[PDB]
């Protein structure tokens, strides 16, 4: 129980508990222009 | 004139297709305007676990929302349905000569639970599981074009999805199961404990050498029928034993729901999978027994089906059973013996056909030989519906007609025995 | 006019997608490419960013409308806490400057009351759904029509709708 | 409740931090309070001034 | 699978990468794109979806499996604490609709017993490693082969592997 029993940690920077900010990373060449054709993370994933 | 169900007396779950959506634009997400040569996105990040899946029933108190989860999970193995971590993102690029929309719906896959019984259902839910999306993209409309007033739709579905119809059989959670912790080599009895008491139940097993089995309760009462574990014997396994899956999604193999029914079952067992047996409600206290044999004979003929036991053919006249019919391509099996004192010499001639299922029929002579049954193959490609031609059979002998259905037009087949002479 | 040809009553009524507010243009910044470059732009709506706007009616308090609209329409009060994020890409041509900006767009319901085929009341509710963004190319020095930067009046993007549905008592 | 509305839906975070939340909100406030040297004393068979 | 060409003992098999499961396809979800747009699903390897699937066995319990998979193959337990992403894209041709639906895929490991040179006992772990989507262009009404959708027992979408280990006491 103390091993589990860590201190409730603070929110992101900003303040708040709910949700990151995502961000875009990666593309496809091309034709095509795959531009908009990537990957998508939420950006900060651990701010608390 | 709706297409008859094959299925037997159990619980199915019904995958009915993905793409899902509900009317009046209950599951949009949104739409972009994408101006030529520029190109648009629409992302689920799932920054969010949730998930909201949607549930109708016709009975609550026996199909709820936690038996309706439960039964998923036992047939396709769902288990996140208020959550979900999968991403999905439509991107479309217009061309360069004029602009593009794209609207983007939150889909579901349909599931439906069935209580089927007798050729009906007499309970149905339809869980909808929330799934990844679905995008259409629509030339921009002009801007005027013309506003028109319209009424809203009614709540309902529209599947945009391809058409799929997945159907899993359930184990009955209601009912126990019994384990047989070792593989059945040659011959087995197995005692139905006095602790089941008469009530219908499964009993969950595995075979020592792949092959053919006869299984039957004593006297060949009451029915039974059997079932396969779907995906058993993939991961674990002890040669010898038992590996108990868990696995609550069966497969029908073959067995009649009635139970006062003379029959016994003739099935090809694999060593490497898990096999349930359903034996319905009994009546009596008396003591009852499952006898495994596995065949090496001329019982091997009858993979796989549920041979009938015919005990009322004792005089000259009509006589027709009436059972539940097996799928295209499935067997049906029945033993009877000619009526008369068996001399070698007196014949009968009899008739043999359908009702209303088309079948090819196959005709055994069977003589109880020191090694077990033998069966003389005497009569084949019997196309029984409507059939007129008569074969002239002996008095007191025993015979097995194999029943494959071609054509499935009833959920029972009729099974006509006219003798005359 | 205000004039329909519904009986009377009141109604809820989706108007549809793809509106964007007034003065609300470049609330959100904009972007200056040039020359065969590629600018990409993303926005995500969650929360602060995905407000509803209500503009209620005597008949038709802030309860009355969110109740209706949802129980006939999209229910937003749960759709806008799930993050959704969307993105547009531009591209120049060579050697021309481009600029883009994004607004975002709204979903408009209407709860309105109607009798001897007209509306009397009219309550407007504004449910946040995605992003546009209007781009143009442009020279040093160059002026710029007023309506591209500022939009006087609310307008649909979109072909407008009218969904309606009658109000039970 | 901050955990169970909001760091619960929240896949952007490693277990190590909210399944340990999850294991720690377990517990009420009461078994803290209940908790004390004599269920120890009792556990272990150790003697203590009373 | 019968009488391999091993000496008695225990043993640790990877048969390699491209599990999917039985009647687990389509419980992840599908998406549905139409008229040259592009659909992209993708998931990302962390806590719960990258907890491991255990099938023991009397002699292998699930402490046996874990310890002696990673002591000889890759550490599990460390490296699904850090996210790995995946992602398919597919473009729908012009006016038609196409489906794509996504399913995990997993490391297949066993713990093998062999006794005069016969298996007689086999545990298994599925360790999920990545995922794999399939997709078919459909027309309205039109039939779909059940092999598309539905798979009766495990199977691996790559070359099996078979690589041994024998388990020391
Ligand atoms: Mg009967
Ligand atoms: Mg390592």
């Amino acid at each position: 129980l103390i091993s589990t029993a860590i201190p409730f940690p603070y929110g992101y920077i900003g303040g708040g508990y709910y949700a990151p900010n995502m961000i875009t990373f990666g593309s496809a060449p091309k034709k095509k222009l795959n531009s908009l054709i990537s990957s998508t993370i939420p950006f900060p994933y651990a701010g608390y | 004139t709706q297409r008859v169900l094959p299925y037997s007396n159990g619980l199915y779950v019904i995958n009915k297709g993905d793409g899902y959506i509900r009317t009046n634009d209950k599951d949009l997400i949104g739409t972009l305007l994408i101006e030529a040569g520029s190109s648009g996105s629409i992302i689920q990040p799932r920054l969010r676990n949730t998930t909201r899946p949607l549930f109708t029933t016709s009975n609550d108190t026996k199909f709820s929302q936690q038996y309706t989860e439960e039964r998923l999970k036992d047939a396709f193995n769902v288990q996140l349905f208020n959550t979900s971590t999968s991403l999905f993102k439509f991107v479309e690029e217009a061309p360069s000569d004029k602009n593009i929309c794209i609207k983007a719906y939150n889909t579901y896959e349909k599931y439906e639970l069935i209580d089927y019984q007798n050729g009906s259902i007499v309970n149905k839910a339809e869980y909808y599981l929330p799934s990844l999306g679905y995008c259409e993209v629509t030339n921009a409309p002009s801007p005027e074009s013309e506003v028109v007033k319209m009424q809203v739709a009614e709540d309902g579905f529209i599947q945009n999805g391809p058409e799929e119809e997945i159907v899993v059989g359930v184990i009955d959670p209601s009912e126990n199961i019994q384990e047989i912790n070792t593989a059945i080599s040659d011959n087995y009895t197995y005692n139905i404990p006095g602790i089941v008491n008469n009530n219908p139940f499964y009993i969950l097993f595995t075979v020592n050498t792949t092959g053919i089995y006869k299984i039957n309760a004593q006297n060949n009462l009451p029915s039974l029928k059997i079932y396969e574990a779907i995906g058993s014997g993939n991961r674990n396994f002890q040669s010898g034993n038992l590996c108990d899956d868990d696995i609550k999604a069966i497969n029908y193999i073959t067995g009649f729901d009635s139970p006062n029914a003379k029959s016994y079952l003739v099935v090809l067992l694999n060593k490497d999978k898990n096999y349930y047996i359903r034996v319905p409600q009994t009546s009596s206290n008396i003591e009852n027994q499952i006898q495994f044999k596995r065949e090496e004979g001329d019982l091997r003929n009858l993979m796989n089906s549920s041979v009938n036991i015919i005990d009322n053919l004792n005089s000259t006249g009509a006589h027709y059973y009436t059972r539940q019919s097996p799928d295209v391509h499935d067997y049906i099996s029945y033993e009877f013996t000619i009526p008369g004192n068996f001399n070698n010499k007196d014949t009968s001639n009899i008739r043999l056909y359908t009702s209303y299922n088309q079948g090819i029929g196959t005709l055994f002579r069977v003589t109880e030989t020191i090694d077990g049954y033998n069966l003389i193959n005497i009569q084949q490609n019997l196309h029984l519906l409507n059939n007129t031609n008569s074969i002239r059979l002996l008095n007191g002998a025993i015979y097995i007609l194999k029943v494959e259905v071609t054509e499935l037009n009833n959920y029972n087949i009729r099974l006509h025995i006219d003798i005359t002479n | 006019s205000d004039t329909i040809d519904l009986a009377d009553g009141n109604y809820v009524v989706r108007r549809g997608d793809g509106w964007i507010l007034s003065r609300q243009n470049q609330i959100l910044g904009g972007s200056v490419i040039s020359n065969g470059s590629t600018g990409i732009v993303g926005d995500l709506r969650v929360n602060d960013n995905a407000i509803p706007y209500y503009y209620p009616t005597p008949s038709f308090n802030e309860e009355y409308i969110k109740n209706n609209i949802q129980t006939v329409f999209t229910n937003f009060t749960e759709a806008n806490q799930i993050p959704i994020g969307f993105e547009f890409s531009k591209t120049a041509p060579s050697n021309k400057n481009l600029y883009m900006y994004l607004q975002y767009t709204y979903i408009r319901y209407e709860i309105i009351k109607v009798l001897q085929h007209e509306i009397i009341e009219r309550a407007v509710l504004y449910v946040p759904s995605l992003g546009y963004v209007k781009s143009i190319e442009f020279n040093p020095g160059e002026k710029i029509n007023k309506d591209f930067y500022f939009l006087t009046n609310d307008k649909c993007i979109l072909n407008e709708q009218f969904l309606y549905k009658k109000i039970l008592e | 409740n901050i955990y169970e509305t909001e760091i619960e839906g929240n896949n952007a975070i490693g277990n190590d931090i909210k399944l340990r939340l999850k294991q720690k909100f377990r517990i009420n406030i009461n078994d803290i309070w209940e908790l004390n040297l004599n269920y120890f004393s009792k556990e272990f068979s150790i003697m203590m001034p009373d």
